[PDB]
């Protein structure tokens, strides 16, 4: 028993990796420093040593102790680099370990914060953002909140190990050194990507408190959303908490959910964010009478314009037909997700500009 | 407990397929059991709660899996171990794996002994109601009433507080969740807790600003009336159930005719009396077309539970004058919503009713311009049979089936064809043979396919109820004639005949009647007949005796095979081989 | 071994029947043989009767199925499709593979013809392109279909009277044969001979015009008859332009157009109809509407 099936879980990880050989390396590179102790400046060398990308750089430093007081003796370094290389067997676990609150294993928004402090001050195609400003906390999460939309796919609000391990997360840290295009990189950390994002924020922000209600989300893409929907933004259908239930406003973050979403609908994350909404008394089917509620508007909103729209009933064949659900009387999220034109069905009951 | 191929399932629960990981999941009973309790608590566990699926097959088979491990990880007192991977399961976006979740999370609470319910199951449910997330709250709210029984007082008043902070939720799912689960936590409540809890609660949830809330309000009155003494009714439950039948949403109006018998048996026959008959009056001349329907559908139900003494005189006096309204309802759906259930009302109201006031309106809707009300109506015999003569209901019976089997729509015509032979038992075969024989031949030669076939198929189940000598006698000339068709659909219908007809005519009325024209048809001058001459050979070869096989059949069939036609070859070739000729 | 690969072309046939499409290399392989059966099938196809034709599907599989329904099963009944098959529906990718997948098994119990849709600049803009990349995740898939399209014939002949092709008459062509001298092996061209075939459409005004579509000619009455009665015609079947009652006779019956897609993209509102030619090639229409799905 014991012996054919062998051990199979692991608690620690698994695997083979010479760690007295990365810490004489580590040693001899601090070796070169005034009373071998590491600078940020220093830590590019010190990331190499270890075998890390060099935008790993930040966490190494901050994982460190460094920020206190801007500089980290060898011994200290070392102390900590021989505990991840002891307890992490790949890069998901180092990253994680490196950056987490002790004991967690998981990621929360703010451990991302020191990494992408670096980012901003290190990367030639972010220099003019180096200065402590609006922009520059704005596109830190910003990023972030792109980096939780992709990797964290449970909705936690806890990255995993796992769910790092599945993402294309550290392969972008990577790329980082290869491109000095920041906007070649799409998935986390464009600056054109952020700035749209942040300008069609701003201009619904009139007052400028970092804070959105239903007739600002209401004016966006020139009302292009429709009313019904508008609403559910604000109906914990999409947000932790009860803050947002019982303010009928969302921040700059979820913004960023709400308008990635808007932007890109046949994306898992979105068509769950969707899905959430249509999804009136949460049973997890859109049924007959969820979809009316929403169609109705589209009517009324299509008349306004001398359009003449489908009726119900011609409309709901189509999108029988479009999305092809599993089983008869039901629309569910895997069928949305299965269909691939998950985008057209949603359009069709929320978004005037789109579905034309 | 050869162990390799476990190792092998075990490793397969990580496979880049999931055909794999499914199975692997599908087996961890047997793969729990090759291990022990143990290791299936200290390793297979702990392997399963990290692993992530994104699988809804997976997930579901994984949440019914654990619902079943209790022997499996050491009993009783070991079955807190399953309560962390089926928390997380109660926690994913798809809601169909949360359900199932909850549901294996009911089973195993049996097996937690009190004490382990306070210590491991109560915390549980606690995390889920308080969650960030309204997806886990939802999950929450099916958990309650298999803990509430056997935990102390002091557990029981926080479980208590818990479920009412779900009922006011500033989440509308999350309501509506509670809402879904009133009447069944309030089954295992204290009756005192009940009255003082539950009613407010109740109450709340049938006043809420969303309908999908207040709907759930009507289900909830059906439970909480049945826990309920009789005399505690009218205080209790009657004003929010009076609210709910004349709820603003006609969706809200619509559950209480959906639930209407239901509510009939929970609230007795004496409040169904005074309070029920003017409110079933009210729904069914509801001003939306749906709750009519809804109602009309349950008028036999309801009559029929109505009690002895008043049972003939309410629905005189109350209910029929609204049923002969309901007949002349401007809505299809109605009316036939109606006429599938009104003659129902037969028997309970015996001959002399049935013929003055039940006869005229049987009629009317036998006239109907709506197919699907007259069809309706000719599918709902077995009853008025049992009061009057099925037979005295002929003459008015014929004109309708013969309109219904030549409507402009095919589809009406297949629903008249499906209930043939129904109408061919009740009427008899006397009746048949004289007036609806020629209907049913004359759909074999319908325009459309799917009528020639569905008609072709009637004839199997018509020989099933009158034999295969009626059909020697009635139908098989018929079909042979048609052999001679000049239009091959046609022919080809002959061989579809002798295809279905062949199951159960015997092997001497087949061999004798009806494989010479087959063999005949072997001459046909169109490929399509020819290669169907094949198909059939091979179809009712098996019904064939082997000497009429290998004398008259193979002949036929090595002939075929020298056809100038591709098809007719290869499928000559796979008769020949499947009979065994070749 | 063509014993196996029959069985395996069935077991193709029933999975499309439920409405799921082969993989790429399924998708390549059956192109490849159907290349080969297209390659020695004339630019006038003989057909003989009796034999059911039917105008565009344009991806309504749900509509195909119907109309399998009305007019029985393959192969029991002889088919001769119009073309545009590919388009506008949300399942050209299945309704194209059945019917190549039928005429690869039953390739004397099914006609297809090109249509002005079976070509690569059409299916880029009309959603053949992109329901295939959507599908498949990349190109092949498309580029297998449109180079087998080439293949497709331009026009049918039953029994030498009833002259079927997808569009109508061109004032290139006089005669079957300057229709048999075509090169049809080649993307459809923006003019000429073989477009007019594919797009021109018949009309109330007299002699030839310009199509309002932008390819292909309109042709009247008298040219219709002219053509006929040069080439000992009785009518001629076609396709390509919607009618609300499914078919539609014009010209005095010279011509009849069939029209085999109903409630045209759930917006149009038209009855579907086919047209069975008898043993005797008598004909007779049957209409219908779209089938339900319900739920
Ligand atoms: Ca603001
Ligand atoms: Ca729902
Ligand atoms: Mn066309
Ligand atoms: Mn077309």
């Amino acid at each position: 028993s014991s012996q054919s099936i062998p051990t199979f879980y692991f608690p620690r990880g698994r695997p083979s990796v010479n760690v007295d050989a990365v810490i004489s390396k580590i040693e001899s590179t601090f070796a070169r420093f005034p009373h071998e102790r590491a600078t940020m400046d220093d830590m590019g060398l010190v990331a190499k040593a270890c075998g890390c990308p060099l935008y790993w750089k930040g966490p190494l430093f901050y994982g460190a102790g460094g920020e206190r007081t801007g500089s980290v003796s060898v011994h200290k370094f070392v102390a900590m680099w021989r505990k991840i290389l002891q307890n992490c067997h790949d890069d998901a676990a180092k990253f994680v370990h490196l950056l987490m609150s002790p004991g967690c294993n998981y990621l929360v928004q703010e451990d991302f914060v020191p990494f992408l402090q670096d980012v901003v001050n290190t990367h030639p195609g972010l220099s003019f953002l180096k200065e402590a400003s609006e922009f520059h906390s704005r596109y830190i999460t910003t990023v972030i909140q792109r980096i939780f939309y992709a990797v964290n796919r449970s909705w936690s609000g806890r990255i995993t190990c796992a769910e790092l391990r599945r993402s294309s997360f550290l392969q972008n840290v990577a790329l980082l050194e290869e491109e000095a295009d920041i906007n070649q990189l799409t998935e986390f950390f464009s600056y054109e990507h952020f700035y749209v994002i942040y300008c069609k924020f701003w201009e619904l922000d009139t007052d400028h408190d970092l804070l959105i209600d239903a007739d600002d989300l209401a004016r966006h893409n020139d009302h292009a959303l429709s009313t019904k929907m508008i609403d559910r933004i604000f109906s914990g259908a999409v947000t932790r908490g009860r803050k947002v239930q019982k303010e009928g406003k969302i921040s700059y973050a979820d913004f960023v959910w709400f308008l990635i979403s808007e932007e890109d609908k046949k994306t898992p994350t979105s068509i769950e964010y969707w899905f959430r909404c249509m999804d009136l008394d949460g049973d997890g089917a859109l049924s007959m009478f969820e979809l009316e509620y929403f169609y109705e508007e589209q009517c009324r909103r299509l008349d306004s314009m001398a359009i003449e729209a489908l009726p119900f009933q011609d409309c709901l064949c189509q999108m029988l037909d479009l999305v092809k659900p599993r089983t008869e009387g039901k629309i569910t999220l895997q069928d949305l997700k299965r269909c691939k034109l998950a985008n057209v069905f949603f359009d069709t009951f929320f978004n005037i500009e789109k579905y034309l | 407990m050869s162990l390799y191929p476990i190792a092998v399932l075990i490793d397969e629960l990580r496979n880049e397929d999931v055909q794999l990981r499914l199975n692997s999941i599908k087996k961890l009973s047997t793969i729990a059991l090759a291990l022990g309790v143990e290791r299936t608590r200290s390793e297979l566990l702990p392997f399963l709660t990290d692993t992530i699926y994104d699988e809804d097959e997976v997930l579901l088979a994984l949440a019914e899996q654990l619902g079943t491990f209790t022997t499996l990880v050491g009993g009783p007192e070991y079955v807190h171990c399953l309560l962390p991977p089926l928390e997380s399961l109660a926690t994913v976006e798809e809601t169909v794996v949360r359900d199932k979740a909850v549901e294996s999370l009911r089973a195993i609470s049996h097996e937690h002994s009190p004490s382990d319910l306070e210590a491991h199951f109560v915390p549980l449910v606690k995390r889920l109601a308080g969650g960030d997330w309204f997806t886990s709250r939802t999950s929450a709210c099916g958990l309650f009433s298999v803990c509430y029984p056997r935990v102390s007082s002091a557990v029981k008043a926080e479980l208590r507080q818990y479920f009412r902070n779900l009922c006011s939720d500033d989440t509308p799912m999350v309501r509506r969740a509670a809402a879904s689960k009133l009447g069944e936590f309030a089954k295992v409540l204290e009756l005192d807790n009940v009255k003082s809890e539950i009613i407010p609660m109740f109450s709340n949830l049938a006043s809420d600003e969303q309908d999908s809330v207040r709907l759930l309000a009507v289900e909830a009155c059906v439970n909480i009336a049945q826990l309920l003494p009789q005399e505690d009714l009218e205080a209790l439950v009657m004003p929010t159930l009076r609210q709910a039948a004349e709820d603003k949403s006609w969706r809200v109006r619509y559950m209480v005719a959906d639930k209407f018998t239901e509510l009939q048996k929970a609230v007795g026959p004496e409040i169904t009396k005074t309070d029920l008959v003017p409110a079933f009056q009210n729904l069914m001349k509801d001003c939306e077309a749906e709750v009519r329907a809804a109602a009309s559908h349950k008028v036999k139900e309801f009559c029929e539970n109505l009690s002895a003494d008043c049972r003939e005189n309410v629905i005189m006096s109350q209910i029929l004058p609204c049923i002969k309204e309901l007949v002349s309802d401007a809505n299809q759906h109605v009316k036939s919503a109606l006429a599938s259930v009104i003659m129902g009302l037969s028997p309970i109201l015996g001959k002399d009713n049935t013929i003055e006031h039940l006869l005229p309106l049987f009629l009317a809707q036998l006239k109907d311009e709506c197919p699907e009300v007259r069809l309706n109506i000719i599918s709902n015999l077995d009853c008025v049979n049992e009061v009057i003569g099925i037979r005295q209901l002929s003459q008015s019976l014929l004109p309708a089936i013969v309109e219904l089997a030549e409507d402009a729509k095919w589809r009406v015509r297949l629903a008249i064809i499906e209930y043939m032979p129904l109408l061919a038992g009740q009427l008899g075969v006397e009746f048949f043979d004289e007036k609806l024989n020629s209907l049913c031949m004359a759909w074999l030669v319908d325009h459309v396919y799917a009528i020639r076939e569905a008609a072709t198929s009637n004839l199997k189940k018509l020989v099933e109820k009158f034999g295969k000598e009626w059909a020697h006698a009635t139908i098989i000339p018929k079909v042979l004639a048609m052999s001679g068709d000049p239009n091959y659909l046609h022919r080809m219908t002959t061989l579809f005949c002798i295809n279905v007809l062949s199951e159960v005519c015997g092997q001497d009325i087949t061999t004798k009647h009806m494989l010479p024209t087959v063999l005949r048809m072997a001459g046909d001058p169109v490929a399509n007949v020819r290669f169907n001459v094949a198909k059939s050979l091979q179809k009712i070869g098996p019904i064939l005796d082997n000497s009429t096989l290998q004398s008259e059949v193979k002949p036929i069939l090595e002939k075929l095979t020298q056809d100038q036609d591709v098809d007719v070859k290869y499928f000559a070739q796979e008769a020949l081989t499947v009979l065994s000729l070749a | 071994d063509e014993k196996v690969f029959t069985k395996e072309l069935d077991q193709w046939i029933e999975q499309l029947n439920e409405c799921k499409q082969l993989s790429e290399s399924q998708v390549k392989s059956l192109c490849e043989k159907a290349k080969e059966i297209l390659t020695k099938e004339s630019n006038v196809q003989e057909v003989r009767c009796p034999v059911t034709v039917c105008g565009d599907v344009h991806g309504q599989f749900h509509d195909l199925m119907e109309l399998f329904r009305i007019g029985g099963k393959s192969p029991d009944t002889n088919y001769l499709f119009m073309g545009d098959y590919v388009d506008r529906g949300y399942y050209s990718v299945e309704t194209v593979t059945l019917l190549v997948a039928l005429k690869v098994r039953y390739r004397e119990r099914i006609t297809i013809l090109r249509g002005n849709h079976e070509s690569r600049q059409i299916t880029q803009v009309y959603g053949f392109y992109d329901e295939c990349l959507r599908k498949y995740g990349n190109a092949n898939v498309w580029k297998y279909f449109t180079d087998l399209f080439d293949y497709l014939p331009l026009t049918a002949l039953v029994d030498g009277q009833i002259f079927c092709l997808h569009g109508g008459l061109s004032p290139s062509i006089d005669t079957l044969d300057h229709i048999r001298a075509l090169d049809r092996l080649q993307e459809v061209p923006h003019e000429g001979p073989m477009c007019d075939l594919l797009w021109s459409d018949p009309d109330d005004r007299g002699g030839w015009g310009i199509s309002p579509r932008g390819a292909g000619y309109t042709f009247g009455q008298d040219i219709s008859e002219t053509f006929n009665h040069a080439n000992g015609l009785t009518l001629v079947s076609r396709a390509h332009q919607l009618v609300m009652e499914g078919y539609n006779w014009c010209h005095d019956r010279n011509v009849v157009t069939i029209f085999s897609a109903p409630n045209y993209c759930y917006r149009c509102g038209n009855q579907a109809a086919i047209m069975e030619l008898d043993d005797t090639l008598k004909y007779s229409f049957l209409q219908f509407d779209p089938a339900p799905r319900r739920g």
